[PDB]
């Protein structure tokens, strides 16, 4: 939504039904900033999943404020379901969460009324006071299933080797350079699509062509050889013989290189 | 010299003369922050240097396999085994005095007899 | 060399070959003697070129 | 190196410039022709043939290296890329954004782009899969080792080119008449991009006696040396406390803060990011940017040009600022005499470009030229309305002639002596030529002397006696060169095993954190680096991490450097473990592994095959380069220096180093020698210049260079009638095939002043 | 031609050293 | 297992109320606590505007003051061209972050300009606490670091280039405290306050 900045005409009232002020009533919500490993971030950010269903439970043991995640069994079985939420900062300062929503376009002292401000709806989702990180638990039987998977991270290669053509080299070189095979592709056949347009015309008489030239000059005073030729469908030799009698080309004016009506016929 | 920074904009403070009290006060050049100097020393420059000779002593300095081991007596915990190294400052005129790190209590003790 | 500990100023650490050519050089002594011979060859070539320049 | 280049680097070069798009505007005077066209030619998978040759008449047949030598051909194979053609059209309505759609002309289609010369006994070569009887059938000597090309019938070897490593921070002391005391420079280089080299120099102006010692950095495309504080503010770090936090990582290091005080006093009145970007934007060398855009121009300099080896994308200003602070920290550590200046002759800071990377950059240049020619022809056909012919679009002679010219001549471009005619005087001469390196010499270092770091990596006594003395080096017997791996799995493993990212790194809250470097890029910090180093070492010793990867823990300066790049010269070493059963350090390799190795060896002359890779995968041996060699303690012999402690007076005097904290052991010290020096009997009983002279003159000897000399029409060939294996022989020449292709005779020699003749 | 490691000095060839030091 | 704790369930956000809005991350760069509910003058305005040529824009209070006062007053072309191929995601990110997020209060006391951080925004997940103690999982896409701008009366760059020049001598240590005493190029807060007290006195 591109829009002009520093608008003092209050045009945002008419074009934007939603208020431009920042919503702050959600800022009192507590938000835990959590850093996840590769698998939990992979399965907790995909758009084909996360339909609002429950993914786990949070257990906070108050003996030492130990936070654990007990994941549900609906996701997988090879992954662990018990995790430790370590807190690297019990109090996190100067960190908040803000969200942006698109607007509805339907229905010294020196200042400049143009700053190119993009208006977007903004709202503080809450306040962050806990920076969290989720580690897999040591005692889980599936914990090794993570570690080997991590050992699978450095082991697999994402690139494949080059492919070697194992057939006879003459069959491979049959298509190269000198070949009987004419090209059958239609990619950039500019000469095919431009040389097929041919104009054919006859020596149609002088009175009708001069009347046609007068009609085009009445429609617009300035014309060219190509536009008049495609408008009247006449040969260049016959069209030139009629233009110089009743019209002339401009040599020094702002509309130069264009055929225009003579000043004697201009007042007609 | 203990450089001090402003508590508002985190820029370093500079000494100011004031005629109201004639005291040493540190002033922020940015947001006009004033605070009272805890020491009259405002600038120090050493031509011979004794810091950096024990640079690199960490909690696992004994995990380095390249460091030589000695059998000297630690005068804090009486342990024979310890690592040692020369002065870590790379001046041409530095001495060859050894610094010993005990691996039981992480204590630094020198082989200097002129100092002792 | 990586076979010595740090801050070793012993003669065997910094390039004293205690063995003769009859008894044979230890590998560290071999490498240090190789450095000395390489320095000698480089100095010989540089000296010959510069003295040809000076003589001309 | 050649197999890495063919298998992986060719596809990378194809994919780096695969898409070629030409937008044909509507250019409509009237609204009848308001359609705009967009033609896209995209390269896909690249295919390599087996070696072949096309004759004059057009018949193409499989070419074997014996025929290419006799008929003066080039032993090459064809390259065919998949090309897909895309044609897009959009209604050219002014104001309305153009939305292109396919007209279903998606024709796709292997097209020949050139002939890559094939190194002999590489994976594409016919001789790699050939047995000994197959080699005898093809009139190829089984003792021939490959490693060379056949260009116009000439056997051409690519000499390894020695260069300084990229993405390393090197601090040097300038001369006294210069106004600069120290310079910390980095040759920032990237592999998966445009392959452009950017030099960044952070210079401390003023001498030690001067008081106004300021630090200024030389940004690319900026004429004036910008003060560092202005660069820090332009990177989004406005307050002075955070800048000194990014530079000085210890709050108690007050002298470094003293030397940073004139810097922050210099660019003081600049207190905004926009003002700093304007100040950088004033000195832009383009000199064609309007008033409102220089900020963006400065941001461009700080995004795509200032330290490109870290990132090229946006939003990574914090990592670049931390790396700039790290370079200033290294510069001031050298200026405060806490550390000495960087040794320019240190062999761990060097890289060896073998036939892989040299052909990689040559093919990158040639393919860039080919794509430019394709675009030029395509533009000419669409502008001058001619028909488009793919056979005319792709000139395969560009790639073919470029590779053939740069391999036939020594010239590497459009560096000389890179390609040389292979020496075939003796077998050891060929072996020495195939392991020869070259150092191009205008610096203030001493590259001719044998450095300490050259132990076990290049031969201590094998060098020409001439002007190439010390500059031409020969690899030791077990020395190898890493072909380069992807750092991204290692970066992911580090980030997922507790390395805190550099974005949220505060030095004052984490003073004991260890910096983690991957290929010279600071990726973060780790609170417990010993556990991380143990995990990484176990992964490398079990083969999960590639063994060519070097992992260095500098405990003194709290750094963890990981190198996965190509050109690193390493050597194998035994692994020494704690071995609590014996109560003392011991080699992990035992007599059972030795028995398995000999069983496999005598099978080769039915039980399980136990090879060198079996030793590598079980953690018995390890690959150590010169950087990792700085953090280890190596025992010379296993039976002398490992176990805890009358003598023969004839034996040489040997010390036991009086220390039991070894991490590695030498496999054998005689493997510090090269091919030519391994021929010398008792080289430790010789003066070292005599060993150098013999390493020179062993290539001039006469022997049997190859067993198929009768079917080779070499220009000159010298064959002894009766070669004899030496009576006094080294173990190492058993692997040099010197007892099979000898180069001399055992003459009964009297040392006597007989006749005065 | 030839490839020999028998170092033979090019004589009357001091111009290499003259080009090494043309600045005084 | 004994229940001696508070097992709050965790649920994800539905995908239906995730489209057409993005939940970024707000982060200040200051040594002191920053709170928009207390330390900011309501209403607060955060917009993706241009930071080019700052200190010349009036805040929302002076904007609505000007609106009130004007309401009172009124009542041959190249045929072909090369196209460099580029990834769509980085182009979209560059087009989005060409203008930074700027948040200012009503009176301009606190003006913060945000910078995009691309370090570990893809590995950040927000757990919002519900009213009943439950936790909602929100995927965080972008992280912004906000730095306070024009808070201590910063100066322009045209005069600063003169101060880098050797035509002028040593820069005095308290040069712009004198400028603050003069009253030229102050913060946006004081600049808006002067007009606010000038209009209110009429
Ligand atoms: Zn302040
Ligand atoms: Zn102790």
């Amino acid at each position: 939504e591109v829009f002009d900045g520093n608008d003092i005409e209050n045009n945002e009232t008419k074009v934007y039904e939603e208020s431009l002020d920042l919503d702050l009533e959600r800022s009192n919500r507590q938000v835990w900033l959590v850093r996840l490993p590769m698998f939990l971030a992979e399965k907790w950010r995909d758009r084909n999943n996360l339909h609002g269903q429950e993914l786990g439970k949070i257990r906070i043991n108050k003996d030492g404020s130990k936070i654990t995640l007990l994941l549900n069994e609906n996701d997988n079985d090879s992954i662990p379901h018990e995790y430790d939420l370590e807190l690297t900062k019990k109090v996190v300062e100067n960190e908040y969460v803000f969200t942006e929503q698109n607007l509805k376009k339907y229905q010294r002292d020196r200042y400049i009324p143009y700053v190119k401000t993009i208006p977007k709806k903004t709202a503080i989702v809450g306040t962050v006071c806990h920076e969290c990180q989720v580690m897999p638990s040591m005692n889980d039987p599936n914990y090794h299933k993570i570690v080997e998977q991590r050992r699978n991270i450095v082991k697999l290669n994402n690139k494949e080797r080059i492919t070697t053509l194992d057939e006879t080299v003459g069959v491979t070189m049959s298509h190269t350079g000198m070949s009987m095979r004419s090209d059958n592709s239609n990619f950039l056949k500019v000469g095919r699509e431009k040389a097929k347009s041919n104009i054919k015309s006859i020596r149609m008489p002088k009175k009708e062509i001069l009347d046609y030239l007068f009609k085009l000059f009445d429609e617009y005073d300035y014309w060219s050889l190509k536009g008049l030729k495609e408008r009247t469908r006449q040969p260049e030799a016959h069209l030139k013989e009629c233009l110089d009698k009743v019209a002339t080309l401009v040599k020094k004016g702002p509309y130069a290189f264009k055929y225009t009506l003579r000043p004697e016929y201009k007042k007609l | 010299t203990t450089f001090r920074f402003c508590r508002d904009c985190n820029n370093m403070l500079y000494p100011r003369e004031d005629k109201e009290n004639n005291r040493l006060l540190f002033e922020c050049r940015t947001c006009s922050y004033v605070e009272e100097a805890g020491s009259p020393l405002v600038y120090r420059h050493e031509l011979i240097t004794n810091i950096g000779e024990t640079a690199g002593v960490v909690q696992d300095i004994g995990s380095d396999p390249t460091l030589p081991r000695s059998d000297r007596e630690c005068p804090k915990c009486h342990s024979r085994e310890n690592v040692f190294f020369q002065s870590q400052q790379r001046r041409k005129d530095t001495s060859m005095v050894l610094f010993f790190v005990c691996l039981s209590c992480s204590h630094i003790f020198t082989s200097d007899q002129k100092n002792k | 060399l990586p076979h010595f500990s740090k801050d070793d100023y012993s003669p065997e650490s910094k390039g004293f070959v205690e063995n003769s050519y009859l008894r044979g050089l230890t590998p560290q002594e071999f490498f240090f003697h190789a450095m000395g011979g390489r320095e000698g060859l480089i100095d010989t070539a540089v000296k010959t070129a510069e003295t040809g320049y000076i003589q001309r | 190196s050649f197999n890495q280049f063919v298998d992986y680097t060719l596809q990378d070069i194809i994919c780096e410039d695969s898409t070629l798009i030409l937008e044909q505007l509507a250019q409509h005077t009237t609204e009848s022709d308001n359609i705009s066209r967009k033609y896209e030619i995209s390269f896909g998978k690249i295919y390599v043939t087996k070696p072949m040759v096309n004759e004059s008449d057009g018949v193409t047949h499989a070419l074997y290296p014996q025929e290419a030598r006799l008929r003066n051909l080039t032993y090459s194979s064809g390259l065919f890329v998949d090309v897909k053609k895309r044609t897009y059209e959009a209604i050219d309505v002014p104001g309305r954004e153009l939305k292109y759609e396919l007209i279903a002309e998606e024709s796709e289609g292997k097209v020949f782009i050139g002939r890559l010369p094939i190194m002999l006994r590489s994976k594409n070569c016919y001789l790699s899969e050939a047995t000994e009887s197959d080699l005898y059938k093809l009139k190829e000597c089984p003792f021939d080792m490959g490693g060379y090309f056949i260009i116009n019938g000439s056997e051409k070897v690519l000499i390894a080119q020695e260069r300084s490593a990229g993405n390393i921070v090197q601090v040097f002391k300038k001369a006294a008449p210069s106004p600069i005391s120290h310079v910390a420079e980095i040759r920032s280089a990237l592999e998966k991009g445009s392959r452009f080299i950017s030099t960044l120099q952070v210079k401390l102006y003023g001498r030690e006696g001067s008081s106004a010692r300021t630090i200024k950095a030389t940004l690319p495309y900026i004429k004036q040396d910008i003060p560092i504080v202005i660069i820090f503010r332009a990177l989004g770090i406005i307050p002075d406390g955070e800048i000194l936090e990014h530079i000085c990582y210890d709050v108690n290091d007050w002298q470094m803060l003293e030397m940073l005080k004139p810097c922050v006093e210099d660019g003081f009145v600049i207190q905004d990011r926009e003002t700093a970007l304007d100040f950088i934007g004033r000195r832009g060398t383009a000199l064609g940017i309007k008033k409102e855009k220089r900020i963006q121009y400065a941001k461009d300099i700080l995004q795509k040009e200032f330290l490109p080896h870290i990132t090229q994308l946006e939003g990574f200003e914090s990592r670049k600022a931390f790396f700039l602070g790290y370079m200033i920290n290294r510069l001031l550590l050298c200026a405060l005499d806490r550390k000495d200046q960087d040794d320019r002759d240190h062999f761990g800071k060097k890289r060896l470009d073998l036939a892989g990377p040299l052909l990689a950059q040559l093919f990158k240049t040639l393919f860039k030229k080919l794509t430019k020619d394709i675009f030029r022809y395509m533009q000419r056909t669409v502008e001058e309305a001619h028909d488009f012919n793919m056979k005319l679009a792709i000139n395969a002679k560009t790639i073919t002639s470029g590779l053939k010219y740069a391999l036939a001549t020594g010239n590497w471009g459009e560096r000389a002596g890179v390609s040389q005619v292979l020496n075939r005087y003796t077998y050891s001469s060929t072996l020495s030529h195939l392991r020869r390196t070259n150092t191009p010499i205008g610096k203030l270092a001493k590259p001719r002397q044998l450095h300490n770091t050259h132990w076990g990596l290049v031969c201590p006594a094998e060098t020409p006696e001439g002007q190439a003395c010390g500059l031409v080096k020969n690899l030791s017997l077990m020395s190898c060169i890493s072909v380069g791996t992807d750092p991204m799995p290692i970066i992911t493993f580090l980030s997922e095993w507790g390395m805190e990212p550099l974005e949220d790194y505060v030095p004052h809250q984490s003073p004991d954190a260890t910096r983690v470097f991957v290929n010279g890029v600071w990726h973060g910090v780790h609170r417990n680096p010993a556990r991380l180093m143990e995990t990484l070492r176990t992964l490398r010793r079990k083969g999960d991490i590639n063994p060519e990867v070097s992992m260095i823990r500098d405990i003194r300066e709290k750094e963890l450097k990981i190198f996965t790049d190509a050109g690193r010269v390493y050597r194998p070493l035994f692994i020494v473990e704690d071995d609590e059963s014996l109560g003392h350090k011991e080699l992990k390799v035992r007599k059972g592994h030795i028995a398995k190795l000999m069983a496999t060896e005598y099978q080769d002359i039915d039980v399980e095959e136990y090879t060198w890779s079996s030793l590598l995968n079980e953690g018995l041996v390890e690959y150590i380069d010169a950087e990792e060699e700085e953090s280890i303690l190596i025992a010379m012999q296993p039976e002398d220096l490992e176990p805890a402690e009358d003598v023969d007076p004839a034996k040489r005097i040997r010390v036991s180093h009086h220390a039991t904290t070894f991490t590695h052991c030498e496999i054998h010290p005689s493997m510090i020698l090269g091919v030519a020096a391994s021929i010398i009997p008792f080289p430790d009983h010789n003066q070292s210049p005599r060993n150098t002279y013999q390493s020179a003159m062993g290539k001039q000897a006469m022997g049997v260079f190859l067993t198929n000399y009768n079917v080779r029409m070499d220009t000159m060939a010298n064959i002894l009638y009766y070669p004899q294996k030496p009576l006094g022989t080294t173990r190492a020449m058993e692997y040099l095939k010197f007892r099979e292709l000898p180069a001399g005779q055992n003459a009964i020699v009297a040392i006597a002043c007989y006749s005065g003749y | 031609n030839e490839n020999f490691e028998d170092f033979d000095v090019e004589h009357f060839s001091d111009e290499e050293t003259y080009e090494e030091k043309p600045q005084f | 297992d004994p229940n001696e704790y508070n097992e709050f369930p965790l649920r994800a956000i539905p995908k239906e109320d995730l489209e057409n809005m993005r939940t970024h991350l707000l982060k200040f760069q200051s040594k002191k606590k920053i709170n928009p509910v207390t330390d900011f003058h309501l209403p607060v305005r955060l917009h993706r505007k241009d930071t080019r040529n700052l200190q010349f824009q009036l805040t929302r209070a002076e904007i609505v003051q000007r609106q009130k006062e004007i309401s009172e007053y009124k009542k041959l072309r190249r045929k072909t061209r090369q196209l460099k191929v580029l990834d769509e995601n980085a182009k979209k990110l560059r087009f989005e972050e060409f203008y930074p997020w700027v948040m200012e209060d009503f009176d301009g006391y606190n003006t913060w300009v945000g910078s995009y951080e691309a370090g570990n925004s893809d590995s950040y997940v927000l757990l919002s606490v519900e009213d009943d103690g439950s936790f909602t999982m929100i995927p965080a896409d972008k992280v912004y670091k906000f730095t306070a701008r024009n808070k201590y009366a910063t100066l322009t760059i045209d005069e600063a280039e003169k101060r880098m020049d050797k035509k002028s001598g040593e820069v005095p240590r308290w040069l712009m405290k004198h400028l603050d005493n003069i009253g030229t190029t102050t913060t946006r807060y004081d600049r808006t306050r002067r007009k606010l007290k000038a209009v209110a006195d009429q």
